RNA sequence: UAAGGUGAUAUGAACCGUUAUAACCGGCGAUUUCCGAAUGGGGAAACCCAGUGUGUUUCGACACACUAUCAUUAACUGAAUCCAUAGGUUAAUGAGGCGAACCGGGGGAACUGAAACAUCUAAGUACCCCGAGGAAAAGAAAUCAACCGAGAUUCCCCCAG
RNA sequence: AGGGUGACAGCCCCGUACACAAAAAUGCACAUGCUGUGAGCUCGAUGAGUAGGGCGGGACACGUGGUAUCCUGUCUGAAUA
RNA sequence: UUUUGUAUAAUGGGUCAGCGACUUAUAUUCUGUAGCAAGGUUAACCGAAUAGGGGAGCCGAAGGGAAACCGAGUCUUAACUGGGCGUUAAGUUGCAGGGUAUAGACCCGAAACCCGGUGAUCUAGCCAUGGGCAGGUUGAAGGUUGGGUAACACUAACUGGAGGACCGAACCGACUAAUGUUGAAAAAUUAGCGGAUGACUUGUGGCUGGGGGUGAAAGGCCAAUCAAACCGGGAGAUAGCU
RNA sequence: GUUUAUUAAAAACACAGCACUGUGCAAACACGAAAGUGGACGUAUACGGUGUGACGCCUGCCCGGUGCCGGAAGGUUAAU
RNA sequence: UUGAGCCUUGAUGGAAGUGUGGACGCCAGUCUGCAUGGCUUUAAUGUUUGAUGUUCUAACGUUGACCCGUAAUCCGGGUUGCGGACAGUGUCUGGUGGGUAGUUUGACUGGGGCGGUC
RNA sequence: AGCUUGACUGCGAGCGUGACGGCGCGAGCAGGUGCGAAAGCAGGUCAUAGUGAUCCGGUGGUUCUGAAUGGAAGGGCCAUC
């Protein structure tokens, strides 16, 4: 399931539409990455299948309020 | 991904300044493990308070004692003196307890030899005003009266 | 409620009733085999095989109940690693399947029309997928207007082919 | 109104208009009790990887057009009455 | 019926009875008709419900110009002796009809395209596991022993028992002919024919699914069908043809 | 040996042999949006593709064209 | 290491004598420093900014070994080894691309085609 | 051969010829010009082929338009590719 545990991005439909526009139905789908994240707060690695992005916002949010969603929202992690 | 530092720290590193990383550097070594951590704003006051209530604080809490020779600004009793010599001139030294003798009953009493002057100390009139170890600053004064016995 | 009754083909038989427990009709209960979500394991549906508790002046054995999975919670346990996590067992709740249309969402054709055909069309139609209610969805302005003002969403007629 | 009864029935039958009825289980209303639940004033706060932008698509009657508006796969990224 | 033309030896119809094709909705215009008339008329909704309310609105009474604008005129051009389009004819709303537009648009009919399902009980290939091959020949390697060589070579008997080996039933196939061809039979019967220890043959169960499979390769096979299965759906596809 | 089950059994397919060419193993290749899997519990004396088609004697010339392999200058050249 | 900027300490804009590397040096100078003796043409650093190269580890890969969950050829955590910011994947982008797909490929014509014509 | 730009601009009674789109001929009117002393002739070439509708878009001109208003973009109009 090609989706970002943090952001919820999944993937989406799509045209391609060539020179002459011709529609091709296709997907855009996420840069996604699965990373290792330290938390400190659980002295452990928690390790996320994240999107570009979805990094960025944990590098803001921080981990530790990003887990804390997911535990909230009903997810693994 | 500026984040502020902890420890010192290779090519920017110093204890708490206001670098700006590369995104991965940090989420990836230096936080997790100690070192920064993200310039959250919230922390932006956390760690400039401390360079506040420290670096203009604890810097003037130095400040309680003036030269520490507060009201001993004319001179102190002279109980005994310091020693003397060679019928006239001076002979004697001081002992690694020998300059309190005199001022041997003001402030507080001890009793080393924070020797500040590395001269064969100056052996003439006798009454003179130099400053002694009083602190890592400031100084201190006071006069030497003779024992005629 | 009553003088007639024991559904039909479908008589007959043996009976039940006539002033209140015949029958009939309605409200509430009881019983409700097996298979089926099917749920103890299995399985070629209606069949095979269990474990754990029980229980018999004949306490062998054979009858009765519980034992699926998943989720939240709680108790007890408990690795690499000593703490801790993972894991493990038990309990209480819930879910599970089914089924008209209407609804919201995820994906999403083609014949065909263009008097060929690729942009365009048919169409976000058919169809698949998920989820829900009596409705759903939407909704109380970062909306319109136009220098006057209006004041959420939904629906109808116009504006206007 | 309508149906039936040995041919077409207001007055044979069942009905119809009309007027009535529930021990029980329920529906909806209201009046109350229980568990909750929050009410009113004053002083505040006022939704950031967001708005916006590059790229690629998609939605808007609008087929990138001179194309505003909206959603976002990718890369970015404000102000703060 | 189609045709330049059909007794035509072109089409269709065995006969009868029942059914069987220009409809409906919405627009829009015209004719007929009715009302009202420089006016006509309401829609939604309200309702005291076929009334009455509701005139939002639509059409008409004014055009010209791309337009701003002007206005019974206006546009063209600097301007027109002028020219174009207008000013001189009543409309509108029902109702019935004629046409048109949008819809399956008069009825039936393709070959096909797309979507979702159902099928390896026929068949192709493969997997597991089981079974079958009367009878009769040929007689490889190797082996023993003789002869043989200096020793090997070589050589003769015997021994042995190979082979997509030979002949031939079962079994598997299917080369020819006749029959059959409203059959015994939607692919066979009969007489002959190839393979028959193998790249053999067969039972049971398994797996591969449709632009897919499988294919010692014929476009062969995939449930009497396959240059793209079957069933349902899009669907009354479209049919300038009949 | 195989084949058009149902008008073609052949001179077609296949075949052992031969060549070319790919592949260093998480192989190439193939099924599959992936996980997973075949290749293969194999490892260049192996595995794939293409062709030829026992065996004998042999297999000449041509690299313009098409295709394929190689090329760290220049020319031209996308997002950016 | 290296292309270019800024900050700087030495070049263009406590004396005389006994003594030294580099040089557009108007063609024949004098210097630019080396010892002593009662805002614009030049070299190194600190640097700021991009390019090239080593290596590093800490993202990431591990279809090597081991530990535990677990009597398990999955997976998961853990350790160790190898690798390593490469590989790989997402978006954008140029090339390739009958492997697959939708189509197109006119009419007149003494039948059609060829030829011819439009 | 001399002088020239009538290979003009706005229009056009009235005809031809076409299903149509369109093509063609035209005296005369206004403005302005050339040649001629003048009457006068000239809106190309003796005539009849020498061509390509619409759409999209370019270029110049022109306040006609221009979504709150002033502007502008875009649009129209004239010319033209
Ligand atoms: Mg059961
Ligand atoms: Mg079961
Ligand atoms: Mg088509
Ligand atoms: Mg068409
Ligand atoms: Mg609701
Ligand atoms: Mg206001
Ligand atoms: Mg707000
Ligand atoms: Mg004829
Ligand atoms: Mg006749
Ligand atoms: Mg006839
Ligand atoms: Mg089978
Ligand atoms: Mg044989
Ligand atoms: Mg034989
Ligand atoms: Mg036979
Ligand atoms: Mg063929
Ligand atoms: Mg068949
Ligand atoms: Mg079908
Ligand atoms: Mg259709
Ligand atoms: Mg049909
Ligand atoms: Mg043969
Ligand atoms: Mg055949
Ligand atoms: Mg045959
Ligand atoms: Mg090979
Ligand atoms: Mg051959
Ligand atoms: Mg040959
Ligand atoms: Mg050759
Ligand atoms: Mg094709
Ligand atoms: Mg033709």
């Amino acid at each position: 399931s090609r989706v970002c545990q943090v952001t919820g991005k999944r993937p989406v439909t799509g045209n391609n539409r060539s020179h002459a526009l011709n529609a091709t139905k296709r997907r855009f789908l996420p840069n996604l990455h699965s990373h290792r994240f330290w938390v400190e707060s659980e002295k452990r690695f928690v390790t996320l299948r994240v999107s570009a992005k979805g990094m960025r916002v944990i590098d803001k949010k921080g981990i530790d309020t990003v887990l804390a969603e997911l535990r909230a929202r009903g997810e693994k992690y | 991904m500026q984040v502020i530092l902890l420890d010192k720290v290779a090519n920017l590193g110093s204890l708490g300044d206001q670098v700006n990383v590369k995104a991965g550097y940090a989420r990836n070594f230096l936080v997790p493990q100690g070192k920064a951590v993200p310039a959250t704003k919230k922390n932006i006051e956390f760690f400039e308070a401390r360079r506040a209530e420290l670096e203009a604080k604890l810097a003037e809490v130095l400040a309680a004692a003036n030269a520490r020779a507060e009201k001993i600004n004319a001179l102190e009793t002279v109980t005994i003196a310091s020693k003397a010599g060679d019928e006239g001139k001076l002979f004697g030294s001081i002992g690694t307890r020998d300059i309190a003798d005199a001022v041997t009953a003001a402030g507080v009493e001890v009793a080393k030899s924070e020797v500040r002057l590395p001269n064969g100390v100056l052996r003439t009139t006798g009454e003179h005003e130099v400053s002694f170890q009083v602190h890592s600053e400031v100084f201190a004064k006071v006069i030497v009266n003779v024992v005629a016995e």
